[PDB]
């Protein structure tokens, strides 16, 4: 099928926080691999980028424990940046 | 100054009963004296509870002591407002505007919800049963809705305790599943104890959970059992036995005969019993309040029949209304006070954790501060994995004749040493089970290798 | 009333009954033995000497949720006919991977709600959900279908599932060329013979 | 400043269209143009294929004299492809 | 467009037609030059069809 | 002498500093070192010099 990056965005964002939710109070540690997961599922332009880095980032130096929700919540929005390199 | 108060207890319910009769004699008078004519019922029961409580109308009661049920608690309502009868209750806080009932519990919503607050909780799993109302349940939820919480609510009142036995492992197995491991229950004590003994039969008692029990009984039922379990348990208490009142009240509960008063003889008591001695006392102040500022209550005659159509109520009823709504008095449960409509105010419910020596109250919860804390509070072999490579890791000549590290040499062999001699802990080598470094399988999404 | 009856010595009891007073009423004809026959909301348990009129809707609901494959949506219910529907829901939510906004409208006033549920959209447009399942009696339910069309949520894009047997009761040419999708339940159908007769029995 | 290619995509699909706005019943020969301009106000992460390439072809497929906002409001949920390539 | 040769006894799908052959072009901004009541009407109907 | 902030400065460093910021999404403001060490610890009065 073909590909959508704004699909394979908001794919993203979801699947990452509904990954990070079983990993709750360990959330800060789980991001990059809850981000692989994503990135695994929702496809990716560039194996090593991901579906969408800006929201990684974003996630990544945000997140505390517990405090997931309204990081996801802040983060989502972000920009992705370029999918390509 | 005889006093009659119609007063009901559900069959099997025997400190309540006691700590009754302890109000009765502890806040006895020679100014007055209440007179109770107690009634056993099926507090279940619509039809018991109707006849009941027309029982005591037409005896011409000046004021109800008494239990509700989720089936029964409309009855009791709407009878005592159509004819204007105080009724006085242990029993679970209304939610509503209802006229001519005093509530002696305090509304624990606050509580709870502040406790969700504390621990930090995103997302958690909430079990109920329909007894005392599903009040707490639309809070939570819309609690739930406003700051965006993940909650998994599971109605526990509905699996029949004949065929519940798969039932909780399959609940359990599905709240496993996801990975949600803080869990809150809302249920009666026996619902709850059962709950329990099937999470340490399934060994959901481990580390990494976290139960809140949400009643004024945390220290009342059994504790020992998830004490030593390794999961952290909180809750709340609605009765401090480190205040003098209460050690003293307990005192004189202890030294009780256990034939004269059923049940009686404990170090603690259940909150419900309290709240039940707490209403005697209320009961007394409100009457001796009467009786200062001039009033005479007295009936002139019988009450007649209460379904008696049209109903028509007493004058005094209002009164005596007012009277029990406007008392203030320190009792078990702590400062006691009422609004309008007979709902608890100014109540304080002490926030406590359960600890490997014991509980303990970690805060206390007010309806205007909300949550507030209380006072603030070897080595083991370390397993290194690898994989055999090279000059990294070699199998020796002789290592049929040795055993454990001394088998394997190399170059991460050696740097193991000094790592394990630079940072003093025991290490013992071992090869990785699949062989492989580490790797992403593209199909079970699983991580292989060291 | 019920004991009125019971001591004029009737044999049977037609009626209705509220979240409030239908424990007095099962609890009564189970103790004296009086049938009671009722259209209004099906109690939930073994209740001997009741015979409810009024079909489960809980079924119908759900395989009707697993139809249109709505993962996450907003569910709108009152105290009125109980949280029945709102439990079973629940515990098919936990049982399945339903992501579900349970939301009281029953609890608001009908004099002072006006912002209240622009509020409530606005709590609603927060979280980006379209589909919204209304869990109420027809009164409810064309008050909260005014205020949709209001604040103009009832454009394409929108699924709206009424939950009730009244689906064809309340209005819906206020929705109708709005754009937006409305589901509901039917009990009574108007193509059926009987029907049909009952009905040029009843315009008349 | 980071792009995120779904903005990128929103923005593509309105610039084209409010483009393709100012030519009446010439929409169908303008398409490249006004997505050349889209391409231009919006960015893209790669010059050649544009802001969104499967939302270019469906317009140009689909698109008839004074069909525009049909045309349009059909082809604006598409998948835009591979934006790097 | 005349809105005012339109008889009120008829007019239902009347206006479904205007706003679908104006949903045609695309046309978002409106001006109405009309009285009182055939304001409302119009506006009642640009409602309706949630326009 | 003409240019002010970032543009003021080129090199390795610079280039690596832009990649590192366009990734982490932050705004950097280029600046030296006021002591002009790269660090260090003084024995004495155990005080870190430097970047
Ligand atoms: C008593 O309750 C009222 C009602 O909320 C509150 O305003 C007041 O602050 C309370 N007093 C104390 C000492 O908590």
């Amino acid at each position: 099928g073909p590909a959508d990056c704004c699909r394979m965005k908001e794919c993203c964002t979801d699947r990452v926080n509904e990954c990070l939710q079983r990993y709750s109070g360990r959330e800060d540690k789980f991001v990059s691999f809850c981000y692989q997961e994503a990135t695994v599922t929702c496809g990716s332009f560039n194996e090593i980028v991901g579906c969408c880095y800006g929201y990684q980032m974003c996630m990544i130096r945000v997140v505390k424990p517990n405090s997931l929700s309204g990081a996801h919540e802040a983060c989502k929005t972000v920009s992705c940046g370029n999918p390509c390199a | 100054n005889s006093i009659q108060i119609g007063g009901l207890f559900p069959r099997g319910a025997d400190q309540e009963y006691s700590a009754f009769r302890v109000g009765m004699v502890q806040f006895s008078t020679s100014e007055f004296r209440l007179t109770p004519h107690i009634d056993n019922l099926e507090v279940a029961n619509s039809f018991a509870v109707t006849n009941a409580f027309c029982s005591q109308f037409s005896r011409g009661v000046y004021a109800i002591f008494g239990f509700y049920d989720k089936k029964s608690v409309n009855t009791i309502t709407s009878f005592c407002g159509t004819l204007h009868v105080s009724f006085i209750t242990p029993s679970f806080p209304t939610d509503g505007t209802h006229p001519f009932v005093i509530q002696m519990r305090p509304d624990l919503k606050g509580a709870l919800l502040s406790l969700i607050e504390y621990y930090q909780w995103d997302k958690f799993a909430y079990l109920y049963d329909s007894d005392r109302g599903l009040s707490t349940l639309q809070a939570v939820l819309d609690s739930a809705a406003e700051k965006k919480w993940q909650v998994t609510a599971i109605n526990v009142g509905n699996i029949n305790n004949d065929k519940k036995d798969e039932t909780y492992r399959s609940l359990f197995q599905d709240l496993e599943l996801k990975g949600e491991r803080r869990v809150i229950l809302d249920c009666e004590r026996d619902k709850v104890n059962d709950i329990v003994d099937q999470v340490i039969t399934i060994g959901k008692h481990v580390k990494g959970y976290h139960y809140i029990i949400a009643n004024l009984g945390f220290t009342d039922g059994d504790l020992l059992k998830i004490q030593f379990g390794g999961a952290e348990v909180s809750g709340f208490q609605i009765v401090d036995y480190d205040d003098s009142l209460v050690s003293k009240f307990i005192e004189r509960w202890s030294t009780l005969e256990e034939k004269e008063y059923p049940g009686a003889h404990t170090a603690t008591i259940k909150y419900t019993s309290a709240l039940t001695y707490d209403a005697v006392q209320v009961m007394t102040e409100a009457f001796r309040n009467l009786r200062k500022q001039r009033i005479e209550i007295s009936r002139r005659g019988n009450a007649g029949d209460c379904l008696a159509n049209p109903a028509v109520p007493w004058g005094q009823g209002v009164e005596i209304e007012r009277a029990l709504k406007q008392v203030q008095v320190e009792g078990l449960s702590g400062n006691i006070k009422f609004d309008q409509n007979g709902k608890r105010i100014n109540y304080t419910i002490n926030i406590m954790e359960l600890k490997t020596n014991g509980p303990r109250k970690i805060g206390y919860w007010s309806e205007v501060d909300k949550m507030v804390v209380t006072l603030t509070e070897e080595q083991k072999t370390v397993v290194v994995t690898t994989i055999l490579e090279s000059p990294y890791v070699m199998m020796k000549k002789n290592h049929e004749m040795l055993e454990g590290n001394e088998r394997y040499e190399g170059y991460c062999v050696d740097l193991a040493a000094e790592i394990a001699k630079h940072c003093g802990f025991k290490y013992k080598l071992t090869i990785v089970g699949d062989g492989k470094y580490g790797a992403r399988d593209a199909d079970t999404k699983i991580w292989n290798g060291m």
